[PDB]
Parts: structure tokens; C-alpha cells; sequence
């Protein structure tokens, strides 16, 4: 789950 | 393995009730990733209904010990110690999906036997609740007396309420 | 495995009741495929009786979060949260086989204890119901109060009726 | 496995009661083989007492969707939905071993609760009965009225009778 | 694996009660071996208490369909459908070890419900009995009514009596 | 595996209650070893409380059938059918450890139902007892009347007693 | 797996109730690591509710027998024999996480039968308590009388309390 | 595996209740190591509550048969037959850790049925008790009269007491 | 199941 | 089971 | 089991 | 859990 | 168990 | 457990 976790 | 591939990307999955086995697994993963790179950030994805307080605290303590900052993401549900861990993520790096649910409350337990044995268990669980509420108060910025009143009974919150409450820092969307 | 073979073609199989385990697995595949190619569409095959609301929402939020458009295909039966996920597929890319069945109803649960505890549980499930129904409303074109009325009891629909209702976009005929 | 070897030869094994697990497995194999070569015919060997109507329809719908013509062979017993799938084989490509057995009847189910709930379950099982009987009349060439009367109670047939009835095209021998 | 080693020598082991799974496995081995070489004989070793009639018939029919001649050997005990398959081996190639046992009896089953339903079950088991008995008659040289009389109750035979009856052709001394 | 290595040295381990599965496994190993080298002797180590008579006879008949001479060694305890197989080893090659036990008794069984059915089961078990006793007489050298009265009840013998009775030929010491 | 990694770093995980199985596993690991490198210290991580006294003592005696110094780390909870082992770590190398717990109490057991049999059991468990209490006194620096009185009932201590008691030497902060 | 690594060092682990499976496994390892090198000593680590007398004697007889001298080490507990085996270790090579426990008593059994059947069982267990006591007296140097007396009821001994009694030869301290 | 999922 | 399934 | 199965 | 276990 | 089985 | 078993 990126941006931002990764 | 799919999770082994996720761990490669420094993602740890807490996707079940928390017991000693789950805690020991997550603790190890946190130490492993911290070894691979003490600078690289770690992500803890959470979809759990909570569980053992000591097992949860073991994960909490590991998160505080390692150098890497640990962000948290609430997927589906982060209840009880799962919520505690969610709120324990690096400040500013605590997330929740749009329809995620967070729930906080007081510790659950049992006591059987003679009056004095019941007194031992009682004093213990009351100390745990104090210890847990003080941390929640720190993590959310809520005064302790608010945490105490708000955890008296099962308190379910939406991603929006959790953000407002101070349990998470941001809601992911698209 | 045959399923791993389908995954290589960006097909995710939801063919069982939905619980945290199934949810965590599907969420993982969605994130994986999104990483493999954030452009390529993803196909979610659904044949399930539904299950956990929070587990279902975890899947829903992940489908919405990722870049790839997620197509949904109803095979055999897509009931409850399974139908919710069917209707959550990219607009225009929600399909059903000719003899597939789609069933929508209200959340199921339970409450035990003091009036206060029963109230807490009641408030939660009614809130979960509104949350789900608002999404279904948005997804199908039916207003919230209609979704509500129509899900009061188990509502089984054929592929044709599901299309007419707005749950799917096309039937894979012939 | 010994079945992996049969899959190489485009042979699908339906040798157990039909539930969602089995249905999904069969659906995958069907898609796999159609993908490997949408030209060569596929063989579905059937020895099953039947099972879930929706799981059965999922297999049926897939057989109809794929380009490859699907032959069916009744070995041992093809009952209920198994018999339905047998009769759904490519016209002229439906077989049965000499001492095979085929049985057809009406859908089975349950209903418990308020009158309104029972009514909902009743309307659904009746619609399914009509849906299945309609297809059976098309596949066997038997008038609907005959299919309805003949499936009133468990109707067991030898390979010979199944051939006369129009459920299979040929009886294997040497 | 030892059984895989024996399969290489074209030896199939039927060493358990006969159900659909066992049947489908043996059927597969027969088709497999028959593919490897339709000329070389296949040996079916039997130590079984029997089991499902339809599962047994699936095995019988496959044995009859393939070109390779199937020799049978009774090891320990060949009862009921296990005894049926022993008697079905190629004429002249049906064997039994010196102290092996062979038992034949009638089909077993049940039925509960309306008179009409009991009748359907009765007619069916009596037909299966006639079907199995006619094959045994042909295989042993005994007329149908003798087979019927002799299987009225559990009929245990030594290797010598099995030979005399026509269930086997030869007893393997050493 | 620790047993695969033993098999490599032509040692078969019968160390559990005897049932069809165990019997089939032992029979397979005997055939395998006899195939590998029909001249090299085989050793059957026995620590079993016994079990099925038909399964045991399956082992007995295979031991007599193959060309290799099968020696037997009583380890811990060889009771009932296990003692039967111990006594069936090549004369002069039946061994026992100093403190191992050998026990012989009569066949055990059951029968429930109509007088005629009880009669059939009775006649069978009595026949089995006669068959097993006749072999024990032949193998030990004792008269049949002696084997008959001595197996009336559980008859436990020491290694020395077993030797003096004729069940074994030698006692292993150093 | 994850623990294999830990073992390579000379970390042994005691993360479950202690039974002979677990005990034998940890003893093996200590002996292995000691053989691998008798100079490098070993780390015993502990998150256990305790267990069998004799199994705990096997681990304990091995820790002391081997050349490598064994550090102990309390994670989550170290109760009963788990606390005993925690306290047996090399002096100065006994650690605990900030929120972990340590609980000490007396041996638990049972006894049924004749007076003299109950007496045998009573004497053994009382001797066990004295033995464990004497080691705890020696390990903590506390007088024996203090240990005896403090272990009368379940005695829960925080990491800080355990340190000030002499059960550990340092708290792992960050 | 970790135990496999220890086997290479000629160490055998008897860490559970002694039953036929465990006995046959231990017997196997003993014969294996004896083959590897009939001169190099073997180590048997014991942590067991005991079990089957026959299973134990099989282990015992194998220890005596092989050329390699077998040393024994009591870790945690060596009760009943486990203690028997400990004492059966090569004179001068029987050990025990500082806090290990050793227990000796008399055989345990059961007897059901007719007076005559209870007599059979009784006679057998009494013979066993005498057989075991006789060996225990030889291994320890204790007169038979003392062993019989000292084993009447559960007799728990410390490592020091085991030493003085003659059950072991040395205590592994440093 | 293509055309068009894949 | 060929001729003709395969 | 040969002579003659195999 | 280093510094200092390892 | 040799001499003599093997 | 050496010296002396191994």
C-alpha cells in the first residue's frame, strides 16, 4: 500500500 | 510463498488473533528485517481482532527496540491489542484503509479459586489496563481520563473517527 | 498448483467463504499483481457464499486502492459479501456466467449480555449495514432506501436480474 | 500425481461429490486446457453422486463458454448434477461404460424459519428445478413434460436406458 | 515409493475397501498402463473386503475396455466386490495364494421414507444383485440361480473351493 | 529414512499390529527384495502384537512363494499372528533376542444377528483356527493335539521356552 | 525457516509451554551450538508460561554443562519454569523487554490413591520446591526464606521489579 | 533435522514414553551405528517416564547384542523402564546431570475377564517383575532382596542417590 | 473467461 | 477411453 | 508373483 | 536483541 | 542382528 | 555431554 507504506 | 515475497519488501503481516506463536513469529521478523537493514523502514499490516496482552506487548516492545521506523496499516479490522499495535506505529506513519474498523476497550480475563487467588488475578489485570491506557493516551494525545472512559466498553471507530481520535495519522484511498 | 498458474495470468480466485485468512491472501495477490504491472487489468473470479464483513471490506479497499482495474466474474454463486465484491468490480467490467446466481441480504451477527452491551452490538451492525448499503447504492444506481428494502430478506437474483439491478454490467453468453 | 498425467491428455476427473472446492478446480482445469489449445476436444470423466446445484452450474457454464468441445464419460455412476453434467457433454460426444449407472431426480434442499423465509427458499428451489429440467429436455430431446414427470422421484437408469432416454450418445465397450 | 516401483512392472494394487476414490485411482492406473503398452499384460493384486458396487463396476468396465489382458491374484482376502473383480480377471489368469480367502454375498444397502421411496430403493438393489450375479454366472460357469442361492448369506471359500467354483483358475504354490 | 536403509540391507520391519495396509506393505517389500536378488536371504524383524488373520496369511504366503529364504527375528514381542509369522521363518533361521516374548492363543472375532449368521461366522473362525494350528504343528514339530490345547488361552513363552517348543531355532546373544 | 535463521545466529527460541518434547529440542540445540562453537555465547529467548519441572531442569542442567555462556531474554512472559530458566542465564546477561512480565510460584502436581501413595507424591513435590527455591535464592541473591514466602502464590513482577528482585540484570530499552 | 545431526555423532535420543514405535526406532539406530563402526562407543540420552516392558527389553537386548559399548545419560527424568535402560548402560559409562531424577518401581499392568484369565495375566506380570529385578540387582550391585523391597512403591532418587544406589556411575557437573 | 476478463 | 473420448 | 502374474 | 544479546 | 540375520 | 559421553 504505496505511496507511502511502502 | 506470497508472504515470504512480502517480507522481502519488508512487509510483515499480522492477519490473525494474537497468541504467543503469532507474537514470536512477528518478533523474529522484526529482528530479521532490522538486521537486513537498520535504516530501511518496516511496514506492519494489521487485520486482527487482538488477543493475548503479553503477546501483544512483546511485539510492541520489539517495535520500540529496533532502529527501523515501523509504520502500521489497519486493513479490515484492528481490534483490542491489534488497535494498540496500530496506534503504536511510528508517529505520522499510522494508516487505515477507507472502510477499516478500529476498536479499543479494556483487557479481558479470568480468575477462579479462593478469594486471595481472585485478588491476585484482579490486581494483575487492573495493572495491565493502566499500563495499556497510559500508552494509548501517549500515542493518541488524549488525556488519560478520556482513554479510561472511552475504553470502558467496546468502542468501535471508523477510519475517520480513529484519525480524529489520534489512533492513526492518515487514511489511504487510491 | 493450477491456481498459481491462473495468478500468472492475473486471475485471482475467490472460491470459498470469506474469513480473515482468505481476505489476507487475496489482498496479498492484489498488491502483488499491482506491483508486477500497475497497468494490466486484474480478474477476480467469485464463487463464494460470502462471509466476514471486515474481511470483505479489506478486499474491497484493496481493489479500490491499487491502480489496476479489477474485473469481477460471478461463477456459480456470489452471495452476501461475495456479491458485494462482485458489484465492486470496475464499472463496465463486472460479469456473470449465464446460470450464475447473485444473492444480497443484510449483515448477520449476535449479542449477549447487558442491555448496554447489546446496544453497542446493535449500533455496530446497523452501522455496518448502512456502510455496505451506501456502497451498493453507489455501485448499482439504486438509492440507499431501495437497497435497504431489497436486502431485508435473502434476495436471490438470476444473471439477468442482477444486470437489470446494476450489480453486473454484462452476461458472458455463448 | 496420476491425474496430472491425465490432464496432459486433456482429461478432467470429476470423481467425487460436487461442492465449491471441486467445481472451482474443474473450472480452472477447463480454462487451462482451453487456453493450452482451444481446438482439441476435452474429456470430462464422471463418477459422481452429484452435489451443489450452483457448483454444478459453474462447471456447466464453463463447459459452454470454452471453444473446445467437451466430451463426457460416465464411469461407475453419474447422479443428480453429475448426470446433468454428463448430459451436457458435446452432442454426440456423451459416453457411458457398459455397467455405468445414471440417475436423475429433483433438487434437494432445506428451509427453516418464519413463513416468509420458507417461502423464499421454496421459490428458489422451484426455480432451480425448472431451470435444470428445461436444460435436460433440450439435451435429451425429451419434452419438458416428460422430464418433469420422470424426475419426480429418484430415477435410476442403466447405460442402455440412459442412451434410449437421450442422456448419452454411445456406450463404450471394447 | 514401493507401489510406484510395482506400477512400473505393470502391477496394480487393490489393497483396501473399494470406494469412489480407490476406484478412480485404479481406473487411472489401468488407462495409464494401457497407454504405455496395449500389448503387455497387467496384474491386479487384490486384498480387499470389497466396498461400493458402482465403484467396483467402474473398475470392472475399465478392465474390459482396455486391450491388455488383466490377470488377477487374491492375496489374503478378496471379498464381495473384491471377489467380483478377482473373478473378472482374464480367463486362465485368475490366481490365488495357497491360504487366500474369497467371499461372495449379496449387495447391502438401506432405505428410509415413504413406501414409494422404499420401493425405488428395493427395485434398484435387487437389479444390481441380478446384474452382478449374471456376470459371476458367466465368469464361474455356475448358472444364475446357483449364484443367487450361494450368495444368499456370506459364503466364505478357501483357495481350493474358489477354484472348484470357477472364481479362479489356479492356485500359486511357491 | 532409518527403515529405507534397513530395506537396503534386506531387512523388513514388521513392528506394529498387522492389518491390510501393513500386510500389503510387507508383501510389496518381499516381492521387491526377491526381485532385486532371488538368492540373497531376507530378514523379517518382528515386534508385533499380531492382528488380522487374512493379512497375516498374505504375508505368510508371500514368504513361502518367493525364492529367497526369509529368516525371522523376534524383537520385544511376537504375539498371535506375529508369533505365527515368526514360526514361519526358514527352519534354522528363526531367532529371538534373550528377553523377547512369544505368545500364542486362538483367533478372536465376533458375530451378531440371526442364528444362521452367527453359525456362519462361527464355522469360519473355527476353520481359521484349525488352519493356523495345522501350520503351527508342522512348523514346530509338535503334534496337532498339543498345539490345540496349548493355544486355548493366552500362552506366553520366553525365548528359551519358544526354542524348546519349536517356534524358534536360536537365541541371539553377542 | 525464520527460526532456522535465528539458530544460525546462536539464538534458541523457548516460545511455548515446556514439555519433554520442547525440553529435548532445546537441549539438542544447546548441545549443537556448543559443538559448533564452544566460545561464542548463546541466546535463549523466552516467552513461555512454563511447564514440566523435570523438562525445565533438563534445559537448566544443559545450560550449565556447556562451555558457551547462555544469555536469557524475557519476551512477553516468562512464568514458572520459564522464569526459572530466565533467572538461570549467565549473571549479567539476563535481559527483559520493558513491558514483559516474570511470574514465580510453587510446583503444581497431583496425587490419587492410598495414603502411602499420596505421601510419596507429597514428599517428591516438596523436595522439588526446595530444590528450585534454593537455586532461585542462589541466582537472585535473595535469602531462601524470602524466596519461599514470595513463591507461595502466583507472584507477577514487571521487568523493573524482576530486575530489582535479582531475576534479571538489565532491561532492553532502545 | 537436529536429531539426525546428533545421530551422526553416535548419539541416540530416547526422549519420550517407551512404546513399540519408539523401541523399534531406537533398535534401528543402535544396529545402524553398530554397522557404521562396531568399535566406536554409542551414547543413549534418556528423558523418559518409561512405558512398555517388552518395548524396553527390545532396546535392552539390542544394547547387549551390539559390539559398541553403549553409555547412558539421564537428563531430566529416567523413570521405570527408562531407569532400567539407564542402569543397563556400560558399567562405568552411566551418567546423570546434576538435577536429573531417577525413579524405579514395579511393573504396571491390567487383568480382565474370567478368574483363569486374570491368573494368566498375574503370572506373566510377576515373572516380568522378577526378570527385571534380577537384572537391576546385577547392574547396581544391590542384593535382590533390596531391589524387591525398594521397588514395592514409586522410589524417586536424586542423581546423588542414584549414584550411591549403583544405578549410575557419575554425575555430569561442569 | 475471455473476451474480456482476460 | 479411446476410440473416442480421447 | 511370477511364474505367471508377472 | 543487540546491543547485547547478540 | 549379525552373526547371522544378517 | 563431553568429557566423556561423547
Amino acid at each position: 500500500f504505496s505511496p507511502a507504506a511502502p | 510463498d506470497i508472504y515470504s515475497r512480502l517480507l522481502k519488501d519488508r512487509i510483515i503481516m499480522l492477519g490473525s488473533a494474537i497468541d504467543d506463536n503469532v507474537a514470536n513469529s512477528i518478533v523474529s521478523q522484526l529482528l530479521f528485517l532490522a538486521a537486513e537493514d537498520p535504516e530501511k523502514e518496516i511496514s506492519l499490516y494489521i487485520n486482527s481482532p487482538g488477543g493475548s496482552i503479553t503477546a501483544g506487548m512483546a511485539i510492541y516492545d520489539t517495535m520500540q527496540f529496533i532502529k527501523p521506523k515501523v509504520s502500521t496499516i489497519c486493513i479490515g479490522m484492528a481490534a483490542s491489542m491489534g488497535a494498540f499495535l496500530l496506534a503504536a506505529g511510528e508517529k505520522g506513519k499510522r494508516y487505515a484503509l477507507p472502510n477499516s474498523e478500529v476498536m479499543i476497550h479494556q483487557p479481558l480475563g479470568g480468575a477462579q479459586g479462593q478469594a486471595t487467588e481472585i485478588e491476585i488475578a484482579a490486581k494483575r489485570i487492573l495493572l495491565l489496563r493502566d499500563k495499556l491506557n497510559k500508552v494509548l493516551a501517549e500515542r493518541t494525545g488524549q488525556p488519560l481520563e478520556v482513554i479510561e472512559r472511552d475504553t470502558d466498553r467496546d468502542n468501535f471507530k471508523s477510519a475517520e473517527e480513529a484519525l480524529e481520535y489520534g489512533l492513526i495519522d492518515k487514511i489511504l484511498t487510491h
